[PDB]
């Protein structure tokens, strides 16, 4: 069903996140005391080079995209677009 | 950042599909009387 | 059932492949820029352990098989066969 409402949904981009056990969805995001976290995402379709996140990233986020090639969860930072 | 690649190549290959079953007969009756008696 | 001849197409192995949603088909190969790339695949057969891509690779492509178990699109990385 067609719903005519500008639908709005995050679409993070698969140049930050992975799929480990060719399944599940992970993500590596920077939370306010600029410390990075590990949360599961849902993301099922892919639009472009962006995923459709249904449940794991909300509207505002930070995603990582540039510094996964060396790090790990519980760790601080520096943010550049 | 070092991964284990496999050059995809063009192969000749042939689809054949198995569908499991069961044979059954083509058509089926009974035998019965339509009235009473002994079987001569 | 005989489901005809096949000119000339790519198996690729289901251990390089996932199904997103329980469907969905996508792989993860390396372009001539020794970097990552996100292309997604039309594999619905199934022959010995590999499926017969109907549309998504090429002939040529590489597929990330031993690897995958923590990467990224967007990186480069090492060719080991």
């Amino acid at each position: 069903l067609q719903e005519g409402v500008k639908q709005k949904a995050i679409l993070a981009p698969q140049q930050g996140v992975t799929r480990d056990l060719k399944g599940q969805a992970t993500a590596l995001v920077v939370n306010a005391q600029n410390k990075v976290e590990l949360r599961v995402i849902k993301a099922d379709r892919v639009i472009g080079d962006k995923w459709l996140v249904t449940e794991g990233l909300n509207a505002g986020d930070k995603i990582i995209t540039e510094g996964l090639q060396f790090v790990q969860p519980g760790v601080e930072v520096k943010t550049v677009p | 950042p070092e991964v284990g690649i496999v050059t995809l190549e063009a192969q000749t290959v042939t689809l054949n599909t198995e569908l499991p079953g069961r044979t059954n007969a083509f058509r089926i009756a009974e035998v019965r009387p339509q009235v009473n008696g002994i079987i001569l």
